[PDB]
């Protein structure tokens, strides 16, 4: 996407492995905030976009 | 996201809505992000 533009749209009911996004290698390139991306396979989401 | 909701009920006055009380449940929620700020209804016939 452009960055005035953006790609937000709603993922819902789904489950990932979401650890991929932090433990698969090449993404170590990377940031979190508040949450950390160890807990995330035991934390319940809600909805979500990028 | 577009959120609907309802009730129906048999009334007495033809002219306007009624006084007491009424809530409504939500029939659904949309996932679209539409830009809404204008609107119409319909009727259909043969």
């Amino acid at each position: 996407a452009s960055v005035y533009a953006w790609n937000r749209k709603r993922i819902s009911n789904c489950v990932a492995d979401y650890s991929v996004l932090y433990n698969s290698a090449s993404f170590s390139t990377f940031k979190c905030y508040g949450v950390s991306p160890t807990k995330l396979n035991d934390l319940c989401f809600t909805n979500v976009y990028a | 996201y577009f959120k609907i909701y309802s009730k129906h009920t048999p009334i007495n006055l033809v002219r306007d809505l009624p006084q007491g009380f009424s809530a409504l449940e939500p029939l659904v929620d949309l996932p679209i992000g539409i830009n809404i700020t204008r609107f119409q209804t319909l009727l259909a016939l043969h």
